[PDB]
């Protein structure tokens, strides 16, 4: 039955709008400056950064880091609320609900971060900002390579033309994974994933019939995510060695057990 | 080890 999967697909688009205030659509309207309804403040060097706050309400490299760490937590809270709305997620072994979040969360961040990105920068601060890719690359040595990996992935990723209804199910799929180290009841997690996967596959053919082997292409990107996360996890640690100036958030370092 | 902050994001 296919009309069962269209229920699950439209259901996860309701949760997605309810759990994530800035969608890809709202972000496209902003990034497509042809919709110059209310443009954002471009931050392209250290001088336009200091002018950022005064206007778009908020060392530079540390200050930008602590910024993306403020949104990181506001994403896990939205992800986590979205995690709860995936059928059967609340009924799972609550010890594995933590394992699902711990390993799956950054992968959703980078997925949805690609929405706010294009070749040149990233929508920041509810879409009121737009920090430049080059400015970020031209940061201090340990940070000149913090966002660039994500910008390279997002360019490959956004070429799939996924929309919010698409992304929703793909988001659920990533969350529900058996691969995660330390899962207890691996069996009931895989049961629901196959539902989402089936739901994903059908949603993709309906909304993108004129691109065959798209459901194919998307899943290869699910493993590309784990490389971003890993490499980012380990580069976040060598900075913890040289930068005792930093105080990383509780929630983030609660999940930042590497490997 | 069991991460306390997340469990309070699930209950609520």
């Amino acid at each position: 039955e296919s009309a069962d999967l269209r229920a699950l697909a439209k259901h996860l688009y309701d949760s997605y709008i309810k759990s994530f205030p800035l969608t890809k659509a709202k972000a496209r309207a902003i990034l497509t400056g042809k919709t110059t309804d209310k443009s954002p403040f471009v931050i392209y060097d250290m001088n336009s950064l200091m002018m950022g706050e005064d206007k778009i309400k908020f060392e530079v490299a540390i200050r930008i880091f602590q910024g993306c760490q403020f949104r990181s937590v506001e994403a896990v809270q939205e992800i986590t609320e979205y995690a709860k709305s995936i059928p059967g997620f609340v009924n799972l072994d609550l010890n594995d609900q933590v394992t699902l979040l711990k390993y799956g969360v950054h992968e959703i961040i980078y997925t949805m971060l690609a929405s706010l990105m294009n070749k040149d920068g990233v929508l920041i601060s509810e879409g009121q900002g737009f920090m430049t890719r080059e400015f970020l690359k031209s940061l201090r040595k340990p940070f000149g390579d913090f966002m660039e990996p994500k910008f390279e992935f997002a360019v490959k990723f956004n070429a799939l033309e996924l929309d919010d209804s698409d992304l929703a199910i793909f988001i659920a799929v990533i969350i529900l994974s058996g691969d995660r180290p330390g899962l207890l009841n691996v069996k009931p997690i895989e049961d629901i994933q196959d539902n989402l996967l089936q739901a994903l596959e059908l949603q993709l053919k309906l909304n993108h019939p004129e691109s065959s082997q798209l459901f194919a292409k998307l899943l290869q990107k699910m493993t590309d995510l784990r490389q971003i996360v890993t490499e980012h996890v380990q580069l976040l640690q060598v900075i913890k060695k040289t930068e005792t100036d930093m105080s990383l958030h509780p929630l983030l370092q609660e999940i930042y057990k590497d490997l | 080890k069991n991460h306390p902050m997340l469990m309070n994001l699930l209950k609520d």
